């Protein structure tokens, strides 16, 4: 929430965020 | 995400030329209509090739727009024109006008002669184009060693002339501060074949007019701005 | 045999017997096309123009070291009266464009010893180097009388008194002749060649040259290798060529010069 | 060859027709009336010594006002009047010299070469601090014959200027770089302005000055707070009718 | 193996011609042309003393003027020159050391460096401030050979230089990074410009200094407002004709 | 809208060599036609393949072109090159004044010599190279322990040696402050393997013209500024 | 050479650089 | 004559440029 | 310096920056490529000779 | 690793990276 920006963030996901991941 | 950025060296720098345009406060806005308009043109040649007045000087040193002829064939130019559109006597010419203001040239250059004496009166000049590496062309006989046509009088009052575009240069500078190779291109001389020739009751001197222009394939290029002066 | 040559040119003709073939500067022939700079047709395919002008150039002797040198400027080399045809045509014209075939002769014997180079450069210096003085339209363009010294010219020559020259460390008309053979060239070794031959394109800062203030080519003979014999062996040595303007152009047709 | 020079129109020759030659001509477009004119050329001048965040009162100081006439062709305070107006010639801001500055505003590269009796174009105004002090500068734009709207502050402290929904420009600080720059549309009533003379007057009762056509201009620019700018012109979409002389320039 | 340098030409070999042996060569293209001279070179020097609202005058201190020729061989006041010319030789600006500074202006990397004898390419000029005061300058380009138009100026406090159509530039504040950079097209009318020398004259009446071509140069640049500018020279496209020696170099 | 940006932490900054281009201030302008020209070339390797000569010392110290050989044999090289584009002999030889500018090269190295004695002097010489590791070949019988080639005189007047690019690292230096593995590669030496052997009425001393240039796998890289020097 | 921005220039070619033109 | 961007004009043509009309 | 009042520095073809002004943010950052002869680097110790 | 932008580098990878080649 609150992230309006059309173009695609210029940060890979990788980078921009936090990789979530499932431990099972 | 914010995009990053690399502030380039000249920062804020205003760009008298920039190919691009800036940002607009008064859009979508009509121009008012001018449909109805007429004698537009979009090109600063065709300035260029309408033939107008060289200044001639006077025997009091005062410009006219003619030189003098008469029952005679002096063995001297009745005019000389030096070919730059520097030359002090196209200087009021459209074509200078519009070369002061272009950095080169090239192509054809159109002198005009036009007969004024009376239709009794005949008579016939050389004019010639000579161009650099031997000086000025001193006799006929030298004038005619070079560029050359015979005008003859007649029905027809005018003779247009070309002088040639002959250059070791593509282009040729428009002005400069002395005379170079690429400045300076030969003269233009007109001389007396035959006497001017007729009938009594008639005025011994004939006004032949003299204009300049650019020819067909006459160019300017790389708009500057000449030497400023007081207009007087 | 195979270093027997001839070559016509209009009514000359030059021939050799120690050939090493010819050398064409940059791969290219000037091809005689008019300049796309002029608007009066051309005066072109002089038959009486196209051909070879044989004139002697020097005396080599034992006291030429490496690098001195003699100049040819061209066209002006062929400017006077003995450059025939060409020569009056050229004088009666503003503009001239052509390139150059040229064979430098010179003979020894196989007890003789020494070698030349022969090459022609686009904007080579022809002026004189033994004054200060600055250079006129009768002194620029003249082939060399005499060999010219090699260590002026290193750092080029500075038309200006002796004392001001200790504040001038290099002129543009610098030559350093460590490198003379990077110019379209061949080389005249005594024991193998008695004969160079080369050819140039025309160069130039534009399409057709106003000649009357530029020599744009310069034919150059330098020793490379000091003459060396002994007693008893011809000691008379002299160096020839002969020049031939390649497909002159003319335009710009006036009354002469001079 | 011959020709007859009083039919009005004589032949564009090249070299071929008297003489054995070939045309020359390259192309080239750089003469292109459009083109020659989308440059920017010096063409006005402004001064004001009052602060932004407060009444603009019109001034004038040493020949220069704190507002100006977007037009190419002379300007200045005429007879008077409460902002510059066009004028009808030049005059030297020394009364002595006998040699520039001028004491009138113009685009000196317009005046000195506008070979056309008519033009038509948008205009792209820049303007610029002549020195390097921290610009802190409200400009207003005002239409062609608009008004001027020279009124007090409606609320204390505040730039008159931008009170208005003419468009106006702020710029200030430190991250600035001292010039301002934008462009405006062709907003006269008429539907091409006179590039050198106006053969009529303005008015009905013919009391105007001879010469000067009614709103033949592109607005104007009212200026506050501290500092000397200079003003630039770019005729963008440019468009000239009918061919007519060039100014003279004194025989060599 | 054997060869014979008279003919003017001998093979390139690699080590197989003559041993047991294999080429070695590797890609490599750094040593074009164009991707050589395809870089910044400090190629010159400005100074100036007056501010940006007065009449631009051409000026000399200490062998910096407030004016360069666009040539990347030596150029300087000639024969005192109102601006400066191609110069045919560098002097060392002190009568004394016999060591540089010269008072001559130059790209070095191109004087020491230039194995041809005609060169074409466009040009990449920077202009840099030497100190950190906030800049305010005016700089005017004028074209090869082009009338310099040392003028009065039009209209009061305005910047000369500016009073123009000739490409200008214009950078003043506190948001600028003290610099300046662009690129002008080849404007000489000579086809391809000389290196090195030009063994010629350059008028009629060859009275000229033997040596330098005429209008053998990119144009100039005029400067106004306060400080000592560098300038570097960047060569687009170039192209290069006609193999020479380079400058010699001590004997070790 | 207008969209955010990241201004970089060099903003401003010139960089002389950056990839990228700048603001064209007079466009739209035709580069006057250079099409009739002719000996252009695009890469300055053609430069450093042609041959150029190599200053060897005088008895009296002073620079000449070529060496002396005579009707003897001596137990030391007549001339001896430390291959190096740095080595002082070739110092003002194309291939070196271009690769002065220039960080690292590879590739072999073409030592030409060009026999100038009469037609009527025969003789052999040993060129020799000597990779580096054990210092400089002090007798003939160490020289032919490397790289070497026999040339003998005859009808054919030149020599063309190719130094082979043996070395640890795939490039090597230009140039150094002190002599390392890298920048330093041996010693190319010339000795006379039989006398320079004639008739009478032939000078004894014969000149071989020496001169250097890259080989056909030669290659520089890295365009970098050398150390300045007055001119002199 | 030494020009390495793959997205295409922003001024046009024309205007970026000097137009080459063969006189025949 | 003057403009070489190839990318196209952020700001529309109508608020860029004064719109011509024609009146008839 | 070859000319006067230059920064002998920037009197070369060597890739050089020049960084100035109010419009600065008193910083430089650039890549070099690998231009040593060596294929490889030493990180810490060379057991030899230069 | 350690580059995590999404859009292509804006200068060529020639010129961005070393040239990596093999001499066999």
């Amino acid at each position: 929430g609150n992230e309006g920006v059309i173009i695609n963030n210029y940060y890979s996901n990788q980078y921009q965020n936090s990789i979530d991941l499932s431990a099972n | 995400s914010p995009f990053p950025v690399t502030v380039r060296e000249h920062a804020g720098t205003f760009f008298s030329t920039t190919p691009d345009t800036t940002v607009p406060v008064y859009g979508n806005t009509i121009s008012t209509p001018f449909d109805y308009m007429c004698g537009e043109f979009t090109d600063l040649l065709s300035l260029c090739k309408i033939p107008t007045f060289l200044g001639n000087l006077d025997s009091n040193k005062k410009r006219i727009p003619y030189f003098s002829a008469t029952n005679s064939t002096p063995a001297t130019p009745l005019v000389t024109y030096q070919v730059t559109l520097s030359c002090s006597c196209m200087a009021n010419s459209m074509l200078a006008a519009v070369a002061r203001n272009f950095n080169q040239y090239r192509g054809s250059l159109n002198y005009l002669f036009v007969f004024t004496g009376s239709a009794m009166t005949k008579g016939k000049f050389l004019i010639s184009y000579t161009p650099p590496g031997a000086g000025e062309p001193k006799t006929l006989d030298q004038a005619m060693q070079a560029t050359y046509a015979i005008w003859d009088l007649g029905l027809n009052s005018s003779y247009n002339f070309t002088v040639p575009f002959i250059s070791p240069t593509h282009y040729r500078q428009t002005s400069y501060n002395t005379p170079t190779i690429t400045s300076v291109d030969g003269w233009l001389t007109v001389w007396q074949l035959t006497p001017l020739t007729y009938p009594l009751g008639v005025p011994n001197d004939s006004h032949i007019l003299t204009l300049v222009s650019g020819g067909d394939d006459f160019t300017l290029r790389m708009p500057v701005t000449f030497t400023k002066y007081v207009p007087q | 045999s195979d270093r027997v040559s001839s070559d016509t040119a209009g009514n000359t003709a030059t021939n050799t017997q120690s050939t090493v073939g010819r050398l064409f500067g940059f791969g290219q022939r000037h091809k005689g096309k008019h300049p796309a700079s002029c608007a009066d047709t051309a005066t072109d395919k002089v038959l009486a123009a196209e051909r070879y002008y044989t004139i002697k150039l020097a005396s080599w002797t034992k006291t030429q070291e490496s690098f001195d040198h003699i100049r040819v400027p061209l066209p002006h080399a062929l400017a006077g009266e003995n450059g025939g045809v060409f020569s009056s045509t050229l004088r009666r014209h503003y503009l001239c464009k052509c390139g150059w075939r040229i064979q430098v002769q010179c003979n020894a014997s196989q007890f003789h010893a020494g070698s030349l180079l022969v090459f022609m450069a686009p904007e080579f210096d022809t002026s004189n180097h033994s004054t200060e003085v600055e250079p006129r339209a009768d002194t620029a363009f003249k082939v060399d009388a005499n060999w010219q010294k090699h260590a002026q010219i290193l750092t080029g020559h500075a038309y200006v008194n002796t004392t001001t020259k200790v504040n001038v460390p290099l002129a543009l008309n610098h030559q350093n002749f460590w490198q003379w053979t990077t110019y379209p060239h061949q080389i005249l070794n005594l024991r193998t060649n008695t004969t160079c031959d080369l050819e140039v394109p025309y160069v130039n800062v534009c399409p057709t040259s106003s000649w009357t203030q530029h020599a744009n080519w310069t034919l150059v003979i330098a020793v490379l290798t000091p003459l060396q014999y002994s007693q008893g062996s011809a000691t008379t040595i002299e160096i020839t060529a002969s020049i031939q303007p390649v497909k002159p152009v003319f335009n710009g047709l006036r009354h002469t010069v001079v | 060859g011959v020709d007859n020079a009083e039919k009005g129109k004589v032949s564009d020759d090249n070299a071929s027709t008297d003489f054995v030659a070939e045309p020359v001509k390259l192309p080239e477009n750089q003469t292109r009336v459009s083109f020659f004119y989308d440059r920017s050329t010096l063409s006005s001048v402004l001064q004001s010594t009052s602060d932004v965040s407060s009444k603009f009162t019109p001034s004038t100081a040493k020949n220069l006002q704190n507002s100006i006439l977007l037009t190419p062709l002379p300007s200045d305070i005429v007879n008077n009047s409460v902002l510059p107006e066009q004028e009808r010639w030049i005059s030297f801001a020394s009364p002595t010299t006998q040699k520039p500055p001028y004491k009138t505003k113009q685009d000196w590269n317009f005046i000195m070469f506008s070979p056309f009796t008519y033009y038509k174009c948008d205009l792209e105004v820049t303007l610029s601090k002549n020195d390097r002090e921290t610009i802190s500068s409200v400009v207003r734009y005002v239409p062609c014959g608009a008004p001027s709207d020279l009124s007090d502050q409606t609320m204390p402290q505040t730039p008159s200027l931008a009170d208005t929904r003419d468009p106006h420009m702020w710029v200030v600080g430190q991250g600035t770089t001292n010039q301002i720059s934008f462009v405006i549309p062709y907003t006269s009533p008429l539907s091409v302005l006179p590039s050198v003379w106006f053969n009529g007057f303005s008015n009905f009762d013919n009391s105007s000055r001879f010469g000067v056509a009614p709103n033949a201009d592109f607005g104007r620019l009212l200026l506050q707070g501290q500092g000397t700018f200079s003003v630039h012109y770019r005729y963008k979409k440019m468009r000239v009718f009918c061919p007519r002389p060039t100014v003279f320039i004194p025989w060599p």
